C-alpha cells in the first residue's frame, strides 16, 4: 500500500490595490489629472475584487 | 546633502500624530510621522522603502 501525495492549489493572495494610492496618493492635482481618465478607479479595482 | 540652499518658509516643528503635509526639505506628502530607530551615516540623510 503506498500512500502519494498530490498538491493542489486552490487560491492565491486576494490582492487589492488602491488605484488612486498606486498611480499618484499625495498630489490631488495629480488625482484630478487622473480623474480625465475613465472608470480606472471603479474598473479597474472591481476587475480583482 | 545637508540641505544648504533653502526658502524663506519658516520651519514649525514635527509632531508623531498621522496625515502632516511634510515638506523636509522639498519632500512634499503625508503621513504619520512617528520617530524610529534607524542608523542614518552622517552621509545620508534621506532613507527610502
Amino acid at each position: 500500500i503506498s500512500i502519494t501525495t498530490e498538491v493542489m492549489p486552490v487560491s492565491m493572495a486576494k490582492t487589492s490595490v488602491d488605484c488612486n494610492m498606486y498611480i499618484c496618493g499625495d498630489s490631488t492635482e495629480c488625482a484630478n489629472l487622473l480623474l480625465q481618465y475613465g472608470s480606472f478607479c471603479t474598473q479597474l479595482n472591481r476587475a480583482l475584487s | 546633502a545637508p540641505a544648504t540652499v533653502c526658502g524663506p518658509k519658516l520651519s514649525t516643528d514635527l509632531i508623531k500624530n498621522q496625515c502632516v503635509n511634510f515638506n523636509f526639505n522639498g519632500l512634499t506628502g503625508t503621513g504619520v510621522l512617528t520617530p524610529s530607530s534607524k542608523r542614518f551615516q552622517p552621509f545620508q540623510q534621506f532613507g527610502r522603502d
